[PDB]
């Protein structure tokens, strides 16, 4: 992951109150984050932090504020007994003093139906009104919310209970959330029935319409000061007496450290449908957190093992895309996918996903084999039996348990690597430095081989069938070819985001991104596309492309080099592209290019495939002719003279043959046009 | 797309219906008479698959098998709706009565009775299956009904409400008030928004609400996102709504009187019905008409009916049929509806939608032998297929700017122009591709006359895109120069009139435009050859084999044709061309004969008529959309069966229909030998039927019949067939040796050990497959069985070069390739097969120096050394051997073979493993002789030496241990 600083921000301080977030409410598309901190409503902006309104409408510290879920009003509930509230203009329209100090604020959904608990009531501020419409309930209204569809209203009470109740304040739940009383309750502005009902004990309650709860109510680390749903429910911002606002999964299982702050996080909100949090703080630094989730993902060509849900892995075999998780159950670090090998780094250690099944179509993985200690790396290469660390210098072998055979410093930054193809112990790391130079280093080899000094940065390199054709993308995205025999440049061209060559043909490199998708198909010229993306695999004709967030699977198809092959008489290369894989036209072109020029014997074979048993007689007839000499003119006129033309059958009869024949088998064809 | 009065069914007491609705689950339609009739009439549901049973005089449709009257009401049945789920027949009258009706052992009987009754329940419907009933009385009262129609919650709003209409999520609906206004509230009552009123804009006045018809979603739509609610007006303008609150609701002005409206069950087509003051006639005849839009609301189609009063329209389940609440009867009028479809090279293209996309899958099907290709192609208009390539009407990454994306018969794509004409009225050729905007006509000249035939020299062709032009539909010579495709893009005034409809061929192209006057264009000197003028305002055009007579049919249906051979009569050369008298009656689409110029496949209603000129052949229906008619015969394609398996396409909707021309030519043909035969090929002429005879005559073995019909006409093989089945030997294999002639391996192999040749059918089951039991077939006979262990390999590299290696490993067992063995057995990481591979291959062959570079690519030490070695690579092996830090065997090898690099590249790596923090490696690596008493020396002395020092301890203390371990054992061994 990264959890970028959107912004982070000390508020101002005025009125001479305690700079404390106390409350964070959102707009809902998450634009200004509306901030109650000390008696002011301090709103900003959840982009870029600018005080757009500085609001001191309160005489005491502005305890809560909450923003319309409509969008139209924001309020904000102190201790003085009052609840001032500002328009989604900042404006103060309204000022109506309750019977005790305010608690927390909730807005309707329906309509501005501001719910104001106090400690003895809750105000519930109509739209309009100036009239406090109190909840008298015995225990103390700690926690209000208001459900998504705009009904209910769950006065959450000093008893270790939330009673959920109406618009009008009736009781109807008795949620038993236990002996601890929950101060912080939120309806998700998304979900209706899911109740977070944190208290201070630790226990995470995810609770719902009678009191049941939704995933395992998990003891936190921390005394949480306010807990809720990121990315609407998918996952957790934690934040209490840790300083700091977490990330989890909704199982409960840790992500990522999300804010990094000065004090007390008494509200944490995730900006509504963004990446961003509202993390303020016991000083007041409200701080919005870029939580950017990046598809982490190791591929062999085909399991495009993809990062979802932030502890497993969603790897898709892009062959079957059968997206069956692994229930790591712990937040994943590195992915690396083999034949049927899979290491993930997790927080627990290096787990090597196998398929229980021998082949790729299915998808339940099994940890076959872990490395014992926790152990990490940037560039995760698992091997038939090794999981090797790949550092920016340091290259630390490891086996798929966790013996440090051998450690490899090299000279350079590593910005690109991939696995050769090898026996077990015996897989490679083609390093693909950022200073160029590419180095081969294997499982047991303690040296590198400096292959290609290639002339920018390696971001993108791959290699041939025979290991021995190093195409590279620089930074500069073009595709450097290097031939390994040659070791040198043979081949450079643009239009390459990314290049991967072929497992059974030399020159079979093709190269998309950037919107082109330019394939050098053999030593025939260039194959037209059209493809952004990255090449991440070329299976002869197949692109798994990385479309920066997953795989998208567009062919290649070799058609312009096939005319290239079969035009230029080359229909021996066609042939063999044929057995590649090619439309049975091409198939026709070989048998006829070596039909009409004479060359029988491929045409032959290439009549056979497509079981054309009278052109194969037709092609039998004139090579058993040519390979008795009897002047091929003879031969191509018989060629056509058992296809149906008879004027260059005779014509070609004038001095190798008969045209006499034209005489009396124009008469019994009834074309007697060129009888005449 | 056409709709014509396909059947009426007889209704019992001929009761005025009030309304009409379609049962959507078991079709037992219940058309809501007044005075409290329900008749619940019995269709089922009839596709295109029955006129494939139903060739040669028929029609999708049923009869009058049931019509059950129906006792639940007194009042007129101004509400009837149909529950899409459970079947739950409910209806109310002007009063209140509420009642659902089951099937009650096959017959519609009462189960529910809800009753409130103070005012008119003018409007009542179930929701898209049919779980909430919105019982709405005049007063405002809307009962919201449940699955069992109890008053859930009964709500005056406070107002007169007639018309309402459930959502398809069903819960804000649409209460409309009969002054011309539409409200919607919740079920608490509180007021929420207004529906906008696009119907009352556009025209003064608040028109007065006929009918709100929202399609509530029971086949999901078209396209998603496309408007299928109707709040139409009887003022002329209506507006089409996604959803309540739409501010595009498109305001056609279709400037009638309607009472209904009614969207098809999939979402594709806006019927609107009602009648009509005709301003034609001065008593304003009550003609009730149903106008048919899109979705969008694009003008569609008009149905003509002289019923007394329609009030009431609904459709099929696909929107095949539309079902009429008539006066008299229920009219049951058939609809072809809106695909986008092509057919070129036996490759059926059809863009419907799964239902699972978006996206229209563009369904490059073929014919040929059912291959299947879905190609999912955004953006996409229309299809155009046409020859040897098919083009799709499709923008770009971006609206506006079009792709003509030239496909093959597979669908892929090989060429594309990014344009900015937008190919409405698309035509493709075999060299050009026309795309037309409203005055803008491209033809995309992507190859010339002259291209891909020789390409002698580098400028065969010097002009690409300039081939093409973007010219007008007014424009006149386009070739007096040499011109851009850019040159047009408008005159200095507007256009006379846009097109309508543009068909071509590979020389000629064909501007139906809406007023008729085409100017037809030539290729690649893309001038004006001939300005025609259509008599009719073209809904398709369609050309012969000679153009000669070409057919127009119009806006309403009607087949005219058109000579192509007429002047102007204005004094200039505004007009070409002149309609032939041939008019039938309600005729939608043409397939013209390829042929014979008289003839055509001709789309009447459904009965597809023949005309031999421009009397009939035989009536030989054929609702499939043909794809060829020629040599008297006609290819099918059963699209809208297509459209029921568009994944699962086949050959059996490409049936093949005939004229009784060559019906009876060839059915006396093969019956007749000469008899009837030989004078009636020439009497339905077009020689193929010479073949048909004389090929037939071969095979019949009539070798007079044979000879002279192949006399006729032109076939050289056929008469040499003639003359060897007169003289080959055995009659079995005569017909055997034809059989294998003519691509029947069946039938040969049904002659083979039948006159006892084994090996011969071997050979032809020995041909094509896989390649298992065909080594079966080589080793249990000797038959073909080189080629096939050729073919044994090819399948094996091709199994090779699909990362099959395995199977390609036993394709090399049964046949015999070592090397490609190591291929496959090298991408598959199982180099010991390789080292098998060794002795397989010839040894003290450089195979072996290959696969030890192998070895070495790979970084193995020594067995790449003895792959060397095996074939007398000694270099490499020396070279692979003080490479990989071995180094007292580097030693003793390299000066085995004789090349010592041994102390440079040993202290090299010496230093590198230094480097690699390997110090005890580079110490090591210089005991050359290598004693276990000279390594405890050696440790010991270097363990003296830093213990002198004292300095790096971990190194001292390394030292010790070796050496006094060692020393320990030599004491255990000593004392």
């Amino acid at each position: 992951m990264r959890t970028v600083v959107a912004w982070q921000e000390t508020p101002p301080e005025k009125d001479g109150v305690r700079n404390v977030c106390y409350d964070l409410c959102f707009k809902p598309d998450g634009s200004q984050v509306v901030a109650g901190i000390g008696n002011r409503v301090l709103v900003y902006d959840a982009a870029d932090g600018d005080l757009l309104h500085a609001l001191k409408g309160h005489k005491d510290s502005i305890y809560c504020v909450a923003y319309a879920q409509n969008g139209k009003r924001f309020a904000s509930g102190g201790a003085d007994k009052t609840v001032i509230i500002w328009t989604s203009k900042a404006e103060g329209i309204l000022k109506y003093t309750h019977n005790d100090a305010i608690q927390c604020l909730s807005y309707n959904p329906v309509t501005q139906q501001l719910a104001s608990a106090t400690g003895s009531d809750v105000g519930l501020w109509s739209p309009e009104q100036k009239s406090v419409a109190k909840h008298k309930v015995a225990s103390r209204i700690c926690s209000i919310s208001w459900t998504a569809d705009g009904a209910y209203l769950a006065l959450g009470c000093f008893d270790g209970v939330i009673s959920i109740r109406d618009k009008g304040g009736s009781e109807k739940h008795r949620i038993e959330t236990g002996p601890s009383p929950v101060w912080s309750i939120c309806w998700n502005p998304v979900e209706t029935n899911v109740l977070c009902a944190g208290c201070f004990d630790g226990v995470l309650k995810f609770y719902m319409m009678s009191g049941q709860q939704k995933s395992k109510d998990r003891e936190l680390a921390f005394d949480p000061l306010c807990v809720s749903y990121f990315s609407s429910g998918e996952y957790i911002t934690v934040s209490g007496t840790d300083k700091t606002v977490h990330l989890y999964t909704r199982d409960g299982t840790y992500l990522t450290k999300i804010a990094d702050r000065d004090s007390w996080v008494w509200a944490v909100r995730p900006r509504p449908k963004h990446n961003f949090v509202a993390v303020g703080t016991e000083g007041g630094g409200i701080a919005m957190f870029q939580l950017i989730f990046s598809t982490v993902h190791g591929l062999y060509q085909d399991r495009y093992a993809y990062r979802d849900q932030m502890t497993d892995v969603i790897i898709q075999h892009l062959i079957t895309e059968q997206k069956v998780r692994i229930k790591c159950k712990d937040y994943v670090k590195k992915i690396a996918v083999y034949k049927d090998k899979l290491a993930v780094q997790l927080q627990n250690k290096v787990v090597i996903y196998e398929l229980a099944n021998a082949d790729d179509f299915d998808m339940h993985y099994q940890s076959a084999t872990k490395i014992q200690q926790k152990l990490d790396c940037n560039l995760l290469v698992v091997t038939s039996h090794h999981v090797i660390l790949c550092q920016e210098k340091k290259l630390q072998l490891y086996n798929f348990d966790g013996v440090k055979e051998r450690e490899w410093v090299l000279d350079s930054v590593i910005r690109y690597i991939k696995v050769v193809g090898g026996p077990p112990r015996r897989e490679g790391l083609l390093v693909g430095l950022k200073s160029g130079a590419i180095l081969k280093i294997f499982v047991d080899n303690p040296f590198p081989i400096p292959l290609i000094k290639h002339t920018a940065s390696v971001r993108c390199l791959d290699l041939s069938a025979s290991r021995n054709k190093l195409a590279v993308v620089d930074e500069n995205a073009k595709v450097l070819v290097y031939n390994l025999i040659t070791k040198e440049l043979v081949f450079e061209e643009s239009n390459a985001n990314s290049v991967a060559w072929n497992s059974e043909f030399e020159d079979m490199f093709c190269y998309s991104g950037n919107g082109m998708l330019s394939i050098k198909t053999g030593d025939f010229p260039l194959h037209q596309q059209k493809l952004q993306g990255f090449v991440v695999g070329f299976k002869g004709s197949k692109i798994f492309c990385l479309h920066y967030v997953s795989m998208q699977t567009i062919d290649v198809p070799q058609s312009a080099s096939m005319y290239r092959y079969l035009e230029r008489k080359d229909f021996e290369s066609a042939y063999r592209v044929a057995c590649l894989g090619v439309t049975e036209a091409d198939w026709k072109q070989l048998a006829l290019e070596a039909l009409q020029a004479l060359n029988l014997e491929v045409a032959r074979k290439a009549f056979i495939r497509i079981r054309d048993v009278r052109f194969v007689e037709l092609v039998n007839r004139t090579e058993a002719g040519r390979k008795a000499g009897t002047s091929e003119q003879l031969l191509l006129a018989e060629i056509m003279a058992f296809q149906g033309r008879y004027q260059e059958a005779a014509r070609l009869f004038t001095q190798a043959g008969a045209v006499d024949r034209a005489m009396e088998m124009f008469s019994d064809l009834r074309q007697f046009d060129e009888a005449k | 797309m056409f709709i014509y009065l396909s059947k009426k069914i007889a209704i019992p007491n001929n009761v005025k219906l009030r309304c009409i609705s379609w049962n959507t689950d078991q079709g037992w339609i219940a058309c809501g008479g007044e005075s409290g009739l329900l008749k619940v009439l019995r269709l089922d549901g009839t596709t295109s698959k029955d006129v494939k049973g139903k060739k040669e005089g028929g029609a999708p449709g049923g009869n009058l098998s049931l019509n059950q009257t129906l006792e639940g009401h007194n009042g007129a049945v101004i509400c009837v709706c149909w529950n899409n789920a459970f079947q739950k027949l409910t209806t109310s009258d002007e009063f209140g009565l509420i009642i659902v009706w089951m099937l009650h052992k096959g017959m519609w009987f009462e189960e529910m009775i809800n009753n409130r009754n103070k005012s008119v329940v003018k409007d009542m419907k179930w929701t898209s299956n049919g779980e909430k009933i919105c019982i709405v009385y005049e007063d405002g009262a809307v009962i919201v009904g449940s699955v069992d129609g109890n008053r859930l919650w009964g709500k005056e709003l406070g107002m007169d409400l007639a018309l309402v209409e459930w959502s398809p999520d069903g819960r804000l609906l649409l209460f409309a008030t009969p002054g011309g206004e539409c409200h919607v509230y919740d079920g608490n009552g509180n007021g929420v928004a207004k529906v906008p009123l696009y119907c009352n804009e556009g025209y003064a006045g608040a028109s007065k609400i006929i009918g709100v018809e929202w399609y509530d979603g029971v086949e999901g739509y078209a396209e998603p996102n496309c408007p299928v609610l109707a709040i139409c007006l009887d003022n002329g303008r209506m507006q089409l709504m996604r959803y309540e609150s739409d501010d595009n609701a498109v305001c056609i002005d279709t400037g009638i009187k309607p009472v209904k409206v009614k969207w098809n069950m999939n979402g594709t087509i806006l019927a609107v019905a009602g009648f009509q003051m005709s301003s034609a006639v001065a008593d304003g005849r009550e003609l009730w008409m149903v106008q048919f839009y899109n979705h969008n609301g694009e003008h569609l189609r008009t149905l003509r009916v002289p019923g007394g009063g329609i009030s009431g329209i609904s459709w099929e389940g696909n929107g095949l049929r539309l079902a009429l609440s008539v006066d008299s009867y229920v009219y049951f009028a058939n609809v072809r509806p809106d695909y986008k479809w092509g057919y070129f090279c036996n490759t059926l293209v059809y863009a419907f939608n799964r239902p699972d996309r978006s996206e229209h899958c563009v369904m490059f099907w073929d014919t040929k032998n059912n291959d299947k290709y879905p190609k999912y192609v955004r953006k996409l208009v229309a299809i155009q297929a046409f020859g040897d390539f098919c083009v799709l009407a499709t923008k770009g990454e971006n609206p506006g700017e079009h792709i003509l994306i030239l496909c093959n018969a597979i669908g892929s794509p090989v060429d594309s122009k990014y344009i900015e004409v937008e190919p409405k009225y698309l035509a493709i050729t075999n060299y050009h591709v026309i795309a037309a905007n409203d005055e803008v006509v491209y033809v995309w000249q992507f190859r010339t006359s002259f291209s891909k035939v020789l390409s002698t020299d580098i400028n065969a062709v010097k002009r690409k895109d300039v081939r093409e032009k973007m010219f007008s539909v007014d424009d006149s010579n386009p070739a007096l120069s040499d011109r851009s495709p850019e040159s047009f893009r408008n005159m200095t005034t507007q256009t006379t009139d846009p097109i309508a409809c543009v068909t071509a061929c590979d020389s000629v192209l064909m501007i139906g435009r809406a007023s008729g006057v085409v100017n037809r264009y030539s290729l690649p000197h893309l001038t004006l050859d001939a300005q025609h003028v259509l008599r009719c305002r073209p809904q398709m055009l369609a050309l012969n084999c000679n153009l000669s007579k070409m057919s127009i049919i119009d806006i309403n249906g009607v087949l005219t044709f058109f000579d192509l051979t007429a002047k102007a009569p204005g004094g200039g050369a505004n007009t070409m061309g002149e309609h032939l008298s041939f008019e039938r009656k309600d005729a939608w689409d043409m397939r013209w004969a390829d042929d014979n110029p008289e003839l055509f496949a001709m789309m009447e209603k459904t009965r597809m008529y023949i005309f031999r000129g421009l009397d009939p052949e035989e009536p030989v229906t054929s609702s499939a959309y043909l794809c060829s008619f020629h040599d008297l015969e006609i290819t099918a394609a059963f699209l809208d069966d297509i459209m029921q398996q568009p994944d699962q396409p086949d050959l059996e909707f490409m049936v093949m229909y005939e004229t009784r021309s060559l019906r009876d030519t060839r059915e006396l043909l093969k019956s007749a030998s000469v008899d009837d035969a030989y004078a009636f090929v020439d009497s339905n002429s077009h020689p193929r039927l010479w073949r048909n005879l004389a090929e037939h005559a071969l095979e019949q073995l009539d070798f007079t019949t044979a000879d002279k019909a192949f006399v006729r006409c032109a076939d050289y093989q056929g008469i040499q067939f003639v003359k060897h089945l007169g003289k080959l030997d055995d009659k079995a294999k005569q017909r055997a040796e034809v059989a294998v002639y003519f691509k029947r391996f069946d039938e040969a192999e049904q002659l083979y050990m039948r006159m006892d040749r084994p090996d011969l059918a071997i050979d032809m089951r020995m041909r094509l497959g896989d390649w298992f039991k065909v080594e079966r077939l080589i080793r249990e006979s000797s038959g073909d069985d080189a080629q096939l262990l050729n073919a044994h390999n090819k399948i094996g590299q091709y199994y090779s070069d699909r990362h099959k290696w395995g199977k390609a490993a036993q394709y090399y067992a049964q046949a015999k390739n070592s090397e490609m063995l190591v291929e496959c057995f090298y991408a598959l990481e199982d180099f010991v097969a390789l080292g098998r591979l060794m002795d397989a291959l010839p040894d003290g062959s450089p195979l072996l120096a290959n696969i030890g570079e192998k070895f070495q690519s790979v970084g193995l030490c020594n067995e790449g050394v003895t792959a060397f070695l095996k074939a007398g690579d000694t270099k490499r092996a020396i070279d692979c051997c003080v490479l990989l830090n071995q180094w007292d065997q580097a030693v003793q090898l390299a000066q085995a073979h004789n090349f010592p690099q041994i102390e440079q590249l040993l202290a090299k790596y010496a230093n590198h493993l230094l480097e690699k923090e390997k110090v005890m490696d580079a110490i090591e690596l210089y005991r050359k002789a290598n004693h276990s008493m000279e390594a405890a020396r050696l440790l010991q002395d270097l363990a003296k030496k830093c213990a002198d020092q004292k300095v790096h301890p971990l190194r001292v203390k390394k030292l010790y241990v070796l050496a006094a371990l060692e020393i320990e054992k030599f004491k255990k061994r000593t004392l």
